[PDB]
């Protein structure tokens, strides 16, 4: 039993196939270290950030919010995050989502009993898992999206890193 | 006497093999030898390196060397792992 | 194997007075009877097969571009190299990357996604030690699907037989660069 991603290599043990997304792509055996549901959440997490964070690099490329240009004036990017340190926007948000991951911790506590899906804050508001074929493709779409927006985020920070310009003002010469 | 208590999960990891079981290695109990020692090999060069980088010590040193400088004391206990699994049959 | 007993395999012998050792096996694609210094004794005999192939491979995309890069240049490779080739072109690209250069990262690149490949494809070098599935070599890349039958093993022959050719041919394209300078086809000429 060889992996599909990787054809010369043997399939890893904790993959089973039944997580979205799952190709079977594990050469270094993470999966046999960790708990897979732990690696799952934190997969989830960290692709859930990044999306947000592609989404607000593309945004704040577009537009701003009404008084944010005197604040920050022309340090688009990560350059704001230390001037918003001296102002009181990072540490506010920082202690709301300190709040929120302190519920998340007890979510994970759940989750390592076996009592909680990796990922699963139930948070369905307006209801679009209605079937069980939309959730699946749903779940893949979120994974895929996920890992998308972690490369998004990296090549756009690194990007600007080395221009100073931003995502959209790099394409915009 | 009284019942000593263990954290729970605690095994019976005596042993008088060539090699102990794969349990001693905990959360590594599932990696493989060669993982074990080609890991074990980037981490003395990787620890070395960033410790040559660290040597002439100054008032403000590079915390990334200064981070992959543990992995130096920690190619020992990957080797140590490596020549377990090897002897597990892993 | 490929006109086995003819080309490869059993009974040919290289060096008649040096007899290969008999741990050597027969169903090796390559297989000739030339192991004169008993050289396959020292190592595991799947790290040495495979250590052959990667050797030929990486010496084939050696020569194919140490003479295109005689031939043909890229656009712009002229600002940051200009007229140099072959060995000393990495050090001045190094060279640039020391200098400050920010547009002078190509080996730097090359050895990252190089490395990376390496680090994720060693476990296909753990497994094929332990007695896998996986021979040495092979990676399943065959995406054209040419080699999906019998053909396969004529290739297999020639590829390991144009690898050691190409293991000669960089040696000589790189020492009598470092003699005179110039290039392959500057110095054929
Ligand atoms: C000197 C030598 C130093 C050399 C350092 C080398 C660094 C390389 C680390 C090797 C790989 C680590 C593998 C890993 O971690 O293994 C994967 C594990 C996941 O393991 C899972 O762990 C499960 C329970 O753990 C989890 O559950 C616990 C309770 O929830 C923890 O809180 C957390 O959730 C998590 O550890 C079970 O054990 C399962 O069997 C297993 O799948 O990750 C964990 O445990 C996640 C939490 C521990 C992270 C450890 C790395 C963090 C570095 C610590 C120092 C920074 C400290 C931060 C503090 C702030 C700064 C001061
Ligand atoms: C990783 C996520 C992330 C982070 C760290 C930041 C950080 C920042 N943003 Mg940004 N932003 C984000 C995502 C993010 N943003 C998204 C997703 C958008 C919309 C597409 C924006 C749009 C945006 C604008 C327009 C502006 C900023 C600005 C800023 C800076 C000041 C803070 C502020 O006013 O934010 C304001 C941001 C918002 C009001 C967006 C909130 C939208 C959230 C993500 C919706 C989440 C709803 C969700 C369903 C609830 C789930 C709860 C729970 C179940 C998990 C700060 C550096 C300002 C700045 O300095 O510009 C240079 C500014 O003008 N942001
Ligand atoms: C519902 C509860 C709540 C309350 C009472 C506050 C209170 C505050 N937030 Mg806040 N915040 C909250 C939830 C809340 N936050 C949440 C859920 C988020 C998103 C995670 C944020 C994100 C946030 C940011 C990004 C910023 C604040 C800021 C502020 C301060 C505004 C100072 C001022 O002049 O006010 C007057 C407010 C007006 C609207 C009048 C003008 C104040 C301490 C700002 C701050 O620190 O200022 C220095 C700031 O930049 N907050
Ligand atoms: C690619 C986007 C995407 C997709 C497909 C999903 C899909 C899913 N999420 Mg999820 N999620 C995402 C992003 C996404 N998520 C992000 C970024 C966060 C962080 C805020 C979360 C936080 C989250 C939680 C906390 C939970 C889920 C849950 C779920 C599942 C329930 C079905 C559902 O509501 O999804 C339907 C989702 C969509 C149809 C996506 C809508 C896309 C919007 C409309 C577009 C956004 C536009 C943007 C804001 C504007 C950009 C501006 C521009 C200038 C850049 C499902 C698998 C729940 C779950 O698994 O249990 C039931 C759950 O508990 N998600
Ligand atoms: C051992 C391999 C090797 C190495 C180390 C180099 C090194 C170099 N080449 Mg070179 N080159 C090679 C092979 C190699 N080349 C091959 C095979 C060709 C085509 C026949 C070329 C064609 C070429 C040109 C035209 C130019 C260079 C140039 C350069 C220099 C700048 C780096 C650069 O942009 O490369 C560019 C290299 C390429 C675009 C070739 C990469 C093609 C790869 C090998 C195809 C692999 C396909 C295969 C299916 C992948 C399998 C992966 C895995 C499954 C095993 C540098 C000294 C430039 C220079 O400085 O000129 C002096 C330049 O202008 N090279
Ligand atoms: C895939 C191979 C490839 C291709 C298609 C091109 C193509 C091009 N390069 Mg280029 N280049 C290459 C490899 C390649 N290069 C390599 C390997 C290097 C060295 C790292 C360079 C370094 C380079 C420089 C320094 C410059 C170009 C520039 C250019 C453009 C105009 C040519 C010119 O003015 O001179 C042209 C589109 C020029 C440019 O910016 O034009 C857009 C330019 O100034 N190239
Ligand atoms: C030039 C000689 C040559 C020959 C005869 C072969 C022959 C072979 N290779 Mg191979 N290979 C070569 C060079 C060569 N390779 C080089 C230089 C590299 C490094 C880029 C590789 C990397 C490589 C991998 C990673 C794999 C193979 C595999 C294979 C086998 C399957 C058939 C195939 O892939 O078609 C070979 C294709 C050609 C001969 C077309 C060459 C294109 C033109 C004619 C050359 C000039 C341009 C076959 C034995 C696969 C295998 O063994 O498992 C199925 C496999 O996984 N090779
Ligand atoms: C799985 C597999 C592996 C694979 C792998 C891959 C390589 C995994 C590597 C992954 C990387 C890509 C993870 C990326 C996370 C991105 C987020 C957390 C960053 C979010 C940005 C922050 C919140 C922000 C900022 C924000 C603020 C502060 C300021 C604003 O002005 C801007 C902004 C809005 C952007 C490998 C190959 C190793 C093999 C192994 O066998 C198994
Ligand atoms: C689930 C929950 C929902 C909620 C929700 C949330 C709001 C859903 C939204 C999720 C959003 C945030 C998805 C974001 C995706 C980012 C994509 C993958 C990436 C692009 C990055 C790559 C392509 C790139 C980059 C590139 C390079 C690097 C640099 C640049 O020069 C160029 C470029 C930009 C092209 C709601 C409330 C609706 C209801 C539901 O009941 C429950
Ligand atoms: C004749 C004969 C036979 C035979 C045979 C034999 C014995 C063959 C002998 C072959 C020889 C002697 C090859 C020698 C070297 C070749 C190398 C290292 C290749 C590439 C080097 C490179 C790229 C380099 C480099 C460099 C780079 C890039 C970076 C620089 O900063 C440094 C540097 C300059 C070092 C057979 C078997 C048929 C039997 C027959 O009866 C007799
Ligand atoms: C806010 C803030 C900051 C910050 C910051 C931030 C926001 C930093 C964010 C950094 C992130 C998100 C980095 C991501 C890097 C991803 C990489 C290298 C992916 C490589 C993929 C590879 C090699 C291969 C991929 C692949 C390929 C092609 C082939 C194989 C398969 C596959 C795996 C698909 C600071 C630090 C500047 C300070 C400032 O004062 C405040």
């Amino acid at each position: 039993a060889m992996s599909d991603s990787v054809p010369f290599l043997k399939q890893p043990e904790a993959l089973d196939g039944s997580m979205a997304g799952d190709v079977g792509f594990d050469p270094l055996g993470f999966s046999s270290i960790g708990d897979i549901n732990f690696l799952r959440e934190a997969e989830l997490k960290h692709g859930r950030i990044a999306m947000l964070a592609a989404a607000g690099s593309i945004a704040q490329d577009i537009f701003t919010f009404p008084g944010v240009s005197k604040v920050v004036g022309t340090a688009k990017m990560t350059g704001v995050h230390d001037i918003l340190v001296k102002q009181g926007a990072m540490g506010q948000l920082l202690l709301w989502l300190s709040f929120l991951e302190v519920f998340g911790t007890i979510a994970l506590l759940e989750t390592l009993d076996g009592k909680r899906a990796p990922g699963d804050f139930k948070f369905d508001p307006l209801n679009f898992s209605k079937n069980p074929e939309t959730f699946k493709r749903y779940q893949l779409a979120e994974i895929k999206n996920g890992r998308l927006a972690m490369m998004g985020v990296g090549g756009m920070v690194h990007g600007y890193f080395i221009t100073g310009k931003g995502p959209l003002e790099l394409l915009g010469n | 006497y009284s019942p000593v208590p263990s954290p729970e999960g605690t095994k019976e990891v005596y042993w008088e093999t060539k090699a102990p079981s794969s349990d001693v290695l905990g959360i590594g109990a599932g990696v493989s030898s060669g993982n074990f020692a080609a890991s074990s090999v980037v981490a003395l060069m990787i620890g070395g390196f960033c410790t040559g980088q660290v040597i002439p010590l100054t008032s403000d040193p590079n915390p990334l060397f200064l981070i992959g400088s543990f992995l130096l004391p920690y190619s020992w206990a990957l080797h140590v792992a490596a020549w377990i699994q090897k002897n597990n049959g892993k | 194997l490929y006109k086995d007993g003819v080309m490869q395999g059993k009974g040919l012998v290289a060096v008649p007075f040096a007899l290969a050792p008999d741990s050597l096996p027969a169903d090796i694609p390559g297989y000739v009877g030339f192991d004169p210094l008993g050289l396959s004794t020292l190592c595991n005999l799947d790290f040495l097969r495979e250590a052959e192939i990667k050797h030929g491979r990486v010496a084939m995309l050696a020569v194919t571009g140490s003479l295109v890069q005689d031939v043909f240049q890229f656009p712009g490779v002229d600002k940051v190299i200009g007229n140099a080739k072959m060995i000393g072109a990495h050090d001045k690209f190094i060279a640039g990357a020391h200098a400050g250069d920010t547009r002078s990262f190509a080996m730097h690149q090359i050895i990252f996604w190089v490395g990376l490949l390496e680090v994720l494809t060693m476990p296909a070098l753990f497994e094929t030690m332990n007695g896998g599935p996986r021979q040495p070599g092979d990676f399943k890349f065959d995406p054209l699907g040419l080699g999906k039958g019998d053909k396969l093993a004529r290739k297999q022959l020639t590829e390991i037989k144009n690898g050691r050719l190409a293991m000669i041919g960089v040696g000589g394209m790189v020492h009598h660069y470092l003699l005179t300078g110039k290039g392959p086809l500057q110095f054929l000429a």
